[PDB]
């Protein structure tokens, strides 16, 4: 099982610095070259670094060039990116690869650059409007709203309903996200049975679990 | 820079038919020594990218026969000859050729099905954001077929563009449908001086518009 695993992911001030490291297993590290690689939140992936398998020789993109640099430690099987003087433009998936033209990809490690603040969500919950309808099935949501940074966790009865459910992407309006979540029951099962609604935002330590009622 | 531009950006095919991605580069990848680095990633929502193809025309170790590729100049294609539900995702092209190496921007490929209707639920601001001073109101379209609806909203029977976002999950998996958030948001004040509010999901051909409505009261 030959594996990558990136870690040092963090939210960090524009001018700020972040050291993002690369465990690797399964293989001879020395005799690989690696590299670094972003992907946007546009999906755009940018090849960001690379260093030879024993350490002498490194590249960089220009756009990159003087603020990031990548390291090995071979005796360790770690490879490493310090970046710093960090701007907005760096917030990224950062993806560790390894050269065969990257034949073995980490799952990445998130990098947000930004001055917008730390901010737990307010979790509203979504039942149907007052009146009584109608059909086999009954749709029922958690609203996620005004939180920064990403992620959020968002489950329904701890997990123990997965099926007919649809979490939709983050929007990002000035400063802060906002996400819903949806959960598609039998009618016959609401409000008898207990929906909840459990979202987690580790940046801000916090947990929510809101408990869908009939409203009146 | 060798910019890699792919085409095209989505592509919906029947599961067993054939696709085909292009990939163009603003210059030659011919590296000095006569070989050209043209390499294809698959990219699965929720993975990292796997690569399939090495050297313009090399299928990666476990690639099956399936997926093969062409080109030379400034031209480069992927064939998939026969799709199955496990090579949908985001496809990208890439040139190890010349420093920096650059990726194309990603073809999607979706799987196609039968169109189907979304169903639409609406939802008033609950009661705990009333007591904020906000109000957002919350539309699902959900499981529908193709990805391209149209959503409106009216405030008591006049259209409203302005204060909302939009949100579609990934092609599911399992049914090949999409789904869809609409939110419109408003102030408390906004939200109290009106009184209908109406989500309305079409295509715009679509002879079926489905309404959903609440009367706040």
């Amino acid at each position: 099982d030959v594996k990558l695993v990136e870690s040092g992911g963090g939210l960090v001030k524009p001018g700020g610095s972040l050291r993002l490291s690369c465990a690797a297993s399964g293989f001879t590290f020395r005799n690989y070259g690696m590299s670094w690689v972003r992907q946007t939140p546009e999906k755009r992936l940018e090849w960001v670094a690379a260093i030879s398998g024993n350490s002498l020789y490194t590249s960089y993109p220009d756009s990159v060039k003087g603020r990031f640099t990548i390291s090995r430690d071979n005796a360790k099987n770690n490879l490493y990116l310090q970046m710093s003087s960090l701007r907005s433009e760096d917030t990224a998936l950062y993806f560790c690869a390894r050269h065969d033209f990257f034949d073995v990809w980490g799952a990445g490690t998130t990098v947000t650059a930004s001055s917008a603040k730390t901010t737990p969500p307010s979790v509203y919950p979504l039942a149907p409007g007052s009146a009584a309808q109608t059909n086999s099935m009954v749709t029922l949501g958690c609203l996620v709203k005004g939180y920064f940074p990403e992620p959020v966790t968002v489950t329904w009865n701890s997990g123990s309903l997965s099926s007919g459910v649809h979490t939709f992407p983050a929007v990002l309006q000035s400063d802060l996200y906002t996400l819903s979540s949806s959960v598609t029951v039998p009618s016959s099962t609401w409000p008898s049975e207990t929906v909840t609604c459990n979202v987690a935002h580790p940046a801000s330590s916090t947990k929510v679990d809101k408990k869908i009622v009939p409203r009146d | 820079d060798v910019l890699m531009t792919q085409s095209p950006l989505s592509l919906p095919v029947s599961l067993g038919d054939q696709a085909s991605i292009s990939c163009r580069c603003s210059q030659s990848i011919v590296k000095s020594n006569g070989h050209t680095y043209l390499e294809w990633y698959l990219q699965k929502p929720g993975r990292s990218p796997k690569l399939l193809i090495y050297k313009v025309s090399n299928r990666f170790s476990g690639v099956p026969d399936r997926f093969s590729g062409s080109g030379s100049g400034t031209d480069f294609t992927l064939r998939i000859s026969r799709v199955e539900a496990e090579d949908l995702g985001v496809y990208y092209c890439f040139q190890g050729s010349h420093i920096p190496w650059t990726f194309g921007g990603g073809t999607k490929l979706e799987s196609k099905r039968a169109d189907a209707a979304p169903t639409v639920s609406i939802f008033p601001p609950s009661s705990e954001q009333l007591t904020s001073g906000g109000a957002s109101v919350v539309c699902f379209l959900n499981n529908f077929y193709p990805k391209d609806i149209n959503v409106k909203w009216k405030i008591d029977g006049s259209e409203r563009q302005n204060g909302v976002l939009n949100s579609w999950t990934d092609q599911d998996s399992k049914d090949s449908t999409y789904s869809m958030s609409s939110t419109l948001t408003l102030t408390k004040d906004e939200y109290e001086r009106h009184n209908s509010y109406t989500c309305e999901a079409t295509h715009k051909t679509s002879t079926s518009p489905i309404v959903k409505s609440f009367n706040r009261n």
